[PDB]
């Protein structure tokens, strides 16, 4: 029917150069019959619980068997992948949800642009003001939206970069979407940041005149 | 090397059937289980079906036994998996995996994605995202269906600084942005232009990116 293979944390924090250790808990006793992958198509690591494939770097460690299973990951770097659990004790064969490390930088303020809408979008009825919010950390921030200084909340949709494998920060989108018609009754248009770099947030703005 | 290659996906009707097929080289193909896994976005790996070194024993996910159908030909070392009144549901990325006599998938393909959809393709719609030592540009990419469209700037040989956002559903339409920081001097400068590439719906749009 199904044994069930959780891995709990969907997150977890460490430091570059660390040894990290990921979790993975069958709902069944699956004896040693567990694989590890990584994936950004995924990759195979280790077999059997505990044995690694030709070509696998001795960085990875696995442990356990019976229900509780570990991956243990040393001199970790910064990448853009996540660590998936199966079992293949028994049909079907079943995979864990995965588990993203999340590596620790400085603090960094986001860097904050807003744009109005182009000339193409508005002959065809629509009106969206895009702000970018990028290569921040941490990951925690907030966008408001202000329409002649009153706050907008209605139209916004935001889209979150998954943290960079280069400089382990994050960027995001935020996008503020009107008909030209409302667009066209209004002045002023703001994109309001706040994250734990400033007590103050950063404000970006445009006027339509 | 070990290499499994599946074959062409795409977009579908609801109630349609297709056979994807996958090539394998590389390696003695009689000598390994093979089997399919699919996944689809944010909720993780799912098993569908394995077969064993000559064809003669398959096996599959219960659920998806009814409309599945998997099969080998170990003379044209290709592995094949019948789909049968395909439902919404099914649309994941499919990979082709060899299996390790133990079970476990040592070697995987590049992944296929399937779409199973009555939404009609539709092409995307560009916009230009114009205006310190640095400036940012951008592109705004709206009303496209289905996923995915591929960004790049300057035919991909402006790569550094740029944040492509993941796309975001909306009433079967698709939307995305992306933003390229560089240098203020170096734009008007040096153009700077992005590409956006539908496969979907064989489209692809440039937009040079001007000062107001």
């Amino acid at each position: 029917g199904d044994i069930v293979m959780t891995q709990s944390q969907k997150f977890m924090s460490t430091s570059v150069g660390d040894r990290v250790s990921v979790t993975c808990k069958a709902s069944q006793n699956v004896g040693t019959n567990v694989a590890w992958y990584q994936q950004k198509s995924p990759k195979a690591l280790i077999y059997s619980a505990s044995y690694r494939y030709s070509g696998v770097p001795d960085r990875f460690t696995g442990s356990g068997s019976g229900t509780d299973f570990t991956l243990t990951i040393n001199n970790v770097q910064s990448e853009d992948l996540a660590y998936f659990c199966q079992q293949y004790n028994s049909y079907p064969y079943t995979f864990g949800g995965g588990t993203k490390l999340e590596i620790k930088r400085a603090d960094a303020a986001p860097t904050v642009s807003i744009f109005p809408p182009s000339s193409e979008q508005l002959t065809s009825g629509g009106a969206s003001v895009v702000c970018f919010l990028n290569n921040f950390y941490p990951k925690d921030i907030n966008v408001k939206w202000k329409i002649d200084g009153s706050e907008r909340q209605n139209g916004v949709l935001n889209s979150w970069t998954d943290q960079d494998s280069k400089d382990s920060t994050y960027s995001m989108s935020s996008t503020l979407t009107l008909t030209k018609d409302e667009y066209e009754r209004h002045n002023s248009y703001t994109c309001e940041a706040t994250h734990k770099t400033s007590t103050s947030p950063i404000v970006k703005s445009f006027n339509r005149n | 090397e070990v290499k499994l290659v599946e074959s062409e996906g795409g977009l579908v009707q609801p109630g349609s059937s297709m056979k994807f097929s996958c090539t394998a080289s590389g390696f003695t193909f009689s000598d390994y289980y093979m089997a399919w896994v699919r996944q689809v976005p944010g909720k993780g790996l799912e098993w569908v079906a394995n077969i064993n070194y000559d064809g003669s024993t398959p096996d599959y996910l219960d659920s998806l036994k009814s409309r599945f159908i998997i099969s080998r030909d170990n003379a044209k070392n290709i592995l094949y998996l019948q789909m049968s009144s395909l439902k919404s549901e099914d649309t994941a990325t499919y990979y082709c995996a060899r299996e390790t006599v133990v079970g476990s998938f040592d070697y995987w393909g590049q992944g296929t994605t399937l779409t199973v959809s009555s939404a009609k393709t539709t092409a995307p719609s560009v916009y230009p995202l114009a205006p310190g030592s640095s400036v940012t540009l951008g592109c705004l990419v709206k009303g496209y269906f289905p996923e995915p469209v591929t960004l790049t700037w300057n035919s991909g040989s402006l790569s550094s600084g740029v944040h492509t956002f993941p796309a975001v559903l909306q009433s079967d339409l698709y939307t995305l942005s992306s933003s390229v920081t560089v240098t203020s001097s170096t734009w008007p400068s040096q153009s700077i232009t992005c590409n956006v590439a539908h496969p979907a719906s064989s489209t692809k749009v440039d937009k040079k990116i001007e000062p107001r």
